[PDB]
């Protein structure tokens, strides 16, 4: 159902394709155990506090 | 796919991904043509064996003509499936047909058990090919490695079966299966032609089946099924692990095989079959002419994921 | 075959490096040459003033980066132009570069900064 | 692989007749959800702790690659390497010690806003020569109890 | 013989670049619960556990 | 193109030039060919009995008439075969045969009555 190869007057069969997907992980970001703290300043801060 | 690195804000500057790559290839397929002749000097005269006085007819010679084809036209079939499945389609007589390590460009892997050392972790190469499958499919999906057949001989059987790690882990067991293991028959399922159950072992999410299948070619030379190109020694195990059916789907099977119609009259551009078979006369009835036909090539789309399965060590 | 194994080819280099140009009426960034001896074009290849293909040590004179798809044999582009086109001007194309045997990237890179030539990070 | 094949452990674990016994020993393991490649991984119960092989890794643009399970400064094959950290149950929903924080992209419009997970942005070209994208993220995860971040070691000290 | 269409090429463009997004953010958040966040350059000078002291 | 005509080429010489042949099980008149390097084939050219094509001079070296479309650096027929097929024996095969330059068609033709080839007188 398409050209021959080194001939353009016959014909060949095309019989699909095959496909190569890389490799992704998702198991941490899965977890869902960090919690989304959304700002508005490009730096915040922290005090930390510890009695003796 | 490749991880984005971190740029500064103020200087605007991005990052960019690489397109994608398409190629093409194709690929050609045997051809087995069989002749066999009945002349009546072979019936004439003759005796039919088992009877006293009787003489063989045209159609009992016919008959066992057309059933040795036809069984050596299957046999030559279980053989071309196999050398599919081992990676690399080679004809009996030793030609290469269709390298489908090179022509998918990836590269063949191969398991050692070592079986004999009494400290190996049967566990260990066990994941590493559960995990080779996953890891080397790349179609996408969700991979379950355990889904796969593995297939042995003789002798890698025996030393897996006989290794101290997995026989005294199975006896201290308390459960139908270790004492059917331990005491009992290792022989469920099968027909592998010639017998009615085959040998089959379960350690973990896996199963290892001994496959006996062996043939000759007209050189004399035996051609063992189950068996590594290259690797002879008689103290060293071999298997060969393909992916179940049911592993990638129905979606997405990797093995076909094709068929293309011979070049008779009558046939051309047609959709091919399993097998022609031609019927032709002697002129002057000087008896009958026969021939078989097959066009067909067995192939694997994604050769990875067959791995080679060893008893030695690296 | 012979050799165990068919490989048809690959395909060629698609006009997708152009990321950012000076869109002006009649084209600001983009130069026409006329097509050398029997030479194959490619997009993604450096040429230079007279239009063909950069070589070691001639990588100061760096005029243009290759377009389209030309073919010898039919004297005519991928797109049935009769000519070859250039980016030598103001614009952002991608990393994918195709260099000659022997001739480094950081000449040319440099080169073309001149011109007003960026290359974006392209990865994977 | 180094832990399961332990002597104490398999020995402890041959003599029960228990299905979890029989499942890890001589059994599939493989129990659990998927990471992005396979069905299932593995995971050992031992001592009212599990142990999770996750084996995921990725490319940079320099074919490095990154192996998300590793300890900076050993490479070692020999050596096994893990994480463990705090579960969300440990300490309960009042000090997730896990927070990640987002800021707005430098676009008109977008300054003094509580920033999102992701910023798209779609430009026509001039004349008509195509479609033009953009996409932002300012974000950056953090601790605040880093010393629950232990990291194992299958070697001796 | 069937010409490829502007979304199919669009919608590939698009799911890349997400995709992509999803494996930097899994591979900081690795980089988190490790103890010191480093980008995929290795941007690194010193630790952060030192500076939560 | 640039000089006003694309000329894609023309059709390969089809398998019709056999007009009778010794019919038989395992194909009397044919005969393999290992093909050369780098060498094309036709349906029509002259081969000699190493695979080669009959150059000038050797013109009483003729084997066989090729009747298959090889194409070199693919290593495979127009069929996707492996080997050159060229019919040697009995065969009676029509007037169209692809000589080589400076090639005598007279004591080919005579070379090749004697195997026991003939040739049909065709018309245009």
């Amino acid at each position: 159902l398409t050209n021959s190869e080194k001939s353009r007057f016959f014909l060949a069969d095309l019989t699909g394709e095959v496909q190569s997907i890389p490799n992704t992980y998702g198991y941490i970001s899965g977890l869902g155990l960090f919690r989304s703290a959304p700002q508005t300043q490009t730096t915040f801060l922290m005090d930390l506090t510890d009695w003796d | 796919i490749s991880l984005l690195d971190a740029v500064d804000r103020t200087s605007r500057k991005a990052e960019t991904s690489a397109p994608e790559r398409v190629r093409q290839i194709s690929f050609p397929m045997m051809y087995f043509k069989e002749v066999e002749s009945i002349t009546p000097d072979e019936i004439q005269g003759v005796r039919q064996p088992g009877t006293a006085n009787e003489l063989t007819t045209e159609a009992v010679v016919r008959a066992k003509k057309l059933m040795k084809i036809r069984t050596k036209f299957d046999i030559t079939r279980e053989f071309l499936f196999m050398q599919a499945l081992k990676g690399k389609v080679i004809d009996a007589n030793g030609v290469l047909y269709a390298d489908l390590y090179k022509q998918f460009d990836v590269t063949k892997k191969t398991i050692y058990f070592d079986l004999d050392n009494p400290n190996s972790d049967i566990d260990a190469h066990i994941e590493d090919l559960r995990m080779h499958m996953e890891d080397e499919a790349k179609t996408g999906t969700v991979i379950n490695g355990e889904e796969i057949h593995i297939v042995v001989d003789r002798t890698f059987f025996s030393k897996l079966i006989k290794h101290p790690k997995i026989r005294d882990a199975y006896l201290a067991q308390q459960t139908p299966l270790a004492w059917q293991q331990i005491t009992g028959s290792l022989r469920t399922g099968g027909t592998d032609g010639v017998q009615a159950h085959m040998n089959r072992f379960y350690y973990g999410g896996v199963v290892f089946v001994q496959y006996n299948g062996k043939f000759k070619d007209k050189r004399g030379k035996t051609h063992t099924l189950v068996s590594i190109d290259g690797v002879s020694d008689t103290n060293v195990g071999v298997g060969h692990a393909f992916p179940n059916v049911a592993m990638l789907g129905e979606a997405n099977n990797i093995f076909e095989v094709a068929y293309a119609p011979c070049p008779k009259m009558g046939y051309a551009n047609t959709l091919g079959q399993e097998l022609y078979v031609f019927e032709y006369e002697k002129d002057r009835d000087e008896g009958i002419d026969f021939e078989a036909h097959s066009y067909m090539l067995p192939y694997c789309t994604r050769p990875q994921l067959l791995v080679d399965v060893r008893s030695d060590a690296e | 075959a012979y050799q165990g194994f068919t490989k048809l080819g690959e395909r060629e280099p698609l006009n997708d490096i152009i990321l950012w140009e000076e869109i002006t009426p009649t084209g600001h960034s983009r130069k026409e040459y006329a097509p050398v001896a029997s030479t194959e074009y490619r997009v993604g290849e450096v040429l230079k003033a007279d239009g063909s293909k950069v070589a070691a040590g001639q990588e100061a004179q760096a005029d243009s980066v290759c377009i389209v798809n030309f073919y010898a044999d039919l004297q005519l582009s991928y797109h049935g132009q009769l000519k070859v086109v250039g980016i030598y001007r103001d614009a952002e194309l991608k990393d994918l570069l195709k260099l000659e045997s022997g001739v480094d990237a950081a000449a040319v890179k440099s080169a073309l900064k001149a011109k007003g030539i960026d290359f974006v990070p392209t990865g994977l």
